[PDB]
DNA sequence: CCTGCATCCGTGAGTCGAG
DNA sequence: TATAATGGGAGCTGTCACGGATGCAGG
C-alpha cells in the first residue's frame, strides 16, 4: 500500500457567523457550526470533476481542460452534483448541514480568509494522502521496508 | 520443513545474486573469485569447518580467512554491500540444499 | 541411596574324511 | 543441463546355557 502525499489549494465559502476562526485546522477539528442548512453555490461556470475521498471530497470545475475552479468539501457537506456535470454560477454544488469539520485523512496547513458580505471565502492549503494497492506475485520481491519514504521513479518491487 | 514457492524463489534469487556479488567483489578487490567464495562460505558455515580446497592456490587457514575477511570489510560502503549480499547468498544456498533433501530420497528409492 | 534379584546381551557349543 | 516430481522396505520366526553388566522395585 503506497500512500501518496498530495498538497493542493482549494477554496470553500461559508456564512461569516457560523465559521469558527482558526489559523489552521487539524484533521477532524470542527470547521464551523450551522444553525440551518447552507447550500454552497458555484462561483464559476464549467464542467464538474468530482474526486471523492474516504470522507469529504473535491470539486474541480473547468472550461476546456485547464481548471477554472477548485473547491473543497469537508465532512458534513453532501455533494449535490455528479461527476462530469455542467454547472453555472450560483447553482448549489453541495449542501452543508449542522456542524461540519475536517476529514481525518486531510489536514489544512494554512488558511487565507477573505471578508465578503455576510460570508467568508477560505483559501485552504490542504495536505493529504491517496493510497494505491499493489498486488505482488510469488515471483517478485519487495525492495522497500515498512514506512520507508520513496520519491518518484524509485523502485518499490 | 518444505519450502513454499515464494521461499524457493527467494533462496534461489539470493544464491544467484550472491554469486554475482562474488564476481563483483573479485572485480573490486582483485582476489580469486574462488578464494573470496570460500572465505564467504567459511564465515557462513562456522569456525568448525575450514579446510584446504584442492582448487585454491593457497592453503585456507582461519588466519588467512581472517586476513581476506579484513580486506573485504575495509572496502567502501557501496562496495561492502556485495559482501553482505554474498553472505546471505551462501546462507540461502545452505538452506536451499537442506530443504530439498527429501527429493533425493524419493529419487534414489527407485535405484 | 545401597543391596539384592530380575533381565538383557554376547559368547560358546568333538575329530578327521568327502563334497 | 529446465512440465513437476519433496520420509525405505523387508522381516527369517522350533536350542540352550552360561558370565557379566545393567536396571528397576524394594528394605
Amino acid at each position: 500500500r503506497v500512500e501518496y502525499v498530495k498538497k493542493e489549494r482549494a477554496g470553500l465559502r461559508l456564512p461569516l457567523a457560523a465559521w469558527v476562526e482558526k489559523e489552521a485546522y487539524k484533521p477532524g477539528e470542527i470547521l464551523a457550526e450551522l444553525p440551518e442548512p447552507y447550500l454552497f453555490r458555484a462561483e464559476e461556470e464549467g464542467v464538474v470533476e468530482l474526486k471523492e475521498l474516504e470522507e469529504g471530497a473535491f470539486l474541480v470545475l473547468r472550461r476546456e481542460d485547464e481548471p477554472v475552479a477548485t473547491y473543497f468539501l469537508p465532512v458534513g457537506m453532501t455533494p449535490l452534483v455528479v461527476h462530469g456535470e455542467i454547472v453555472e454560477k450560483g447553482q448549489p454544488l453541495a449542501e452543508a448541514k449542522g456542524l461540519l469539520r475536517m476529514p481525518r485523512q486531510v489536514r489544512a496547513a494554512q488558511v487565507e480568509a477573505e471578508e465578503e458580505g455576510e460570508t467568508v471565502y477560505l483559501t485552504l492549503f490542504l495536505e493529504w494522502t491517496e493510497p494505491k494497492d499493489y498486488r505482488v506475485q510469488p515471483h517478485m520481491n519487495v525492495v522497500v521496508p515498512e514506512g520507508a519514504r520513496v520519491e518518484a521513479g524509485d523502485k518499490i518491487v | 520443513p518444505l519450502l513454499t514457492l515464494e521461499e524457493e524463489v527467494e533462496l534461489a534469487r539470493k544464491v544467484e545474486e550472491g554469486m554475482e556479488a562474488i564476481k563483483k567483489l573479485s572485480e573490486i578487490t582483485g582476489l580469486d573469485p574462488d578464494l573470496i567464495r570460500e572465505v564467504v562460505r567459511a564465515k557462513i558455515l562456522g569456525s568448525a569447518r575450514v579446510r584446504h580446497i584442492p582448487g585454491l592456490k593457497e592453503t585456507l587457514d582461519p588466519k588467512t580467512v581472517e586476513e581476506i575477511d579484513q580486506k573485504l570489510k575495509s572496502l567502501p560502503k557501496e562496495h561492502k554491500r556485495y559482501l553482505h549480499i554474498a553472505r546471505e547468498g551462501e546462507a540461502a544456498r545452505q538452506h536451499l540444499i537442506e530443504a530439498n533433501l527429501r527429493l533425493v530420497v524419493s529419487i534414489a528409492k527407485k535405484y
